[PDB]
């Protein structure tokens, strides 16, 4: 889930829910790509081995 | 269109796209515009058959 806002005034621009991690079509003429290694925390469970 | 959207998301996207072109309802300072823009593109499910 991605939200975009201006950096000086703060007017709303767009919000999107994607599954291939490619924000496109909300900023004209540009495609933005974000890697899937953002905002993920990993733990190990020895009780269930997962 | 992507491979994990919902049908309702498709309807919302199409409604936004159609309203972008300028074919939408007049801004008459009335709820008529809201209702009309709500009833542009629609989908008929099992329970709403007439």
């Amino acid at each position: 889930t991605i939200k975009v806002t201006d950096a000086h005034t703060g007017k709303f621009i767009g919000s999107d829910s994607v599954n291939d991690s490619t924000l496109r079509g909300v900023i004209q003429g540009v495609d933005v790509k974000i890697d899937s290694d953002v905002g993920v925390s990993i733990s190990w469970n020895s009780t269930k081995k997962t | 269109l992507e491979g994990d959207d919902t049908v309702s998301e498709f309807e919302t996207k199409l409604s936004s796209a159609i309203l972008e072109l300028g074919m939408g309802a007049t801004a008459g300072t009335s709820d008529e515009a809201a209702t009309v823009n709500s009833n542009l593109v629609n989908y008929v499910s099992t329970g709403d058959v007439t």
